[PDB]
């Protein structure tokens, strides 16, 4: 299919208080 | 950047976009939807200081402290997956009992660099 | 807080087969 | 537009962005993430015909039928919440056993108008 497109750092704080 | 956060020499030039209430304490989609609201609202240029003592934003033009966020009340932070310089964090505002997302555009760095530094601040604060 | 920003058609096909 | 869909006189001038595999059969975020992939990939200008017989896209320049989608295999359709002229639908490609999202930019209308017309096609096809 020439119209088909083929498919090709955040932090939680453990000290939240 | 880890040693810089520990030593309180870690700062990033940013445009501060403001903050907006959110209803979840974490999540990249949550942050990105908040950033969209912030962008649809003039950003203030300043310096974001990242340390175990807090995230402090100082306005370039007035030299005033416009954000002073304790690390203990920050729940989550993330780069914007759709804009390389975008960054935000979610925090608990205890006085109004709300979750708030604070949004940034990094002037000289990737949003991932800012997020990693804030993640370091999480670790340092807990260590201490 | 002067930095705070205040907050201000799809179909499923029942005949999917 | 409902009578136009029933009568096979409903067509919209579109840019067809192509299609991309997705892993859910419905959802606006699913469609918007697919549209982002399509946009990061030259759109083909044409006419999107909406009827109980299918969604047919005919290329303006070659007058050829480049999309011929039965309604029975379309699961979901939606306007793009972030771009007023954006529109997409998800369908089942039975030959490859995949869910595929087909993306559009409406040239002369809102994406909501296209979605409502395709929703009408769902109703008409089921009626018949």
């Amino acid at each position: 299919n020439p119209f088909e497109v083929l498919r090709q750092a955040c932090f939680e704080n453990p000290g939240l208080n | 950047d880890e040693e810089a956060v520990r030593s309180a020499t870690c700062s990033f030039s940013v445009k501060y976009l403001g903050c907006v209430e959110v209803f979840e304490s974490r999540g990249m989609q949550v942050c990105e939807e908040a950033l969209k609201v912030l962008r649809q609202s003039r950003p203030v240029r300043g310096l974001l200081h990242v340390s175990g003592d807090g995230l402090r934003v100082v306005d370039d033009e007035t030299k005033g402290l416009i954000v002073d966020q304790t690390i203990e009340k920050v729940s989550f932070c993330a780069p914007d997956r759709n804009h390389e310089r975008g960054f935000s964090y979610i925090c608990r505002d205890g006085t109004t009992r709300r979750w708030m997302c604070h949004g940034f555009l990094a002037c000289k760095d990737s949003g991932e660099r800012l997020s990693h530094a804030v993640g370091c601040a999480f670790a340092v604060c807990l260590e201490r």
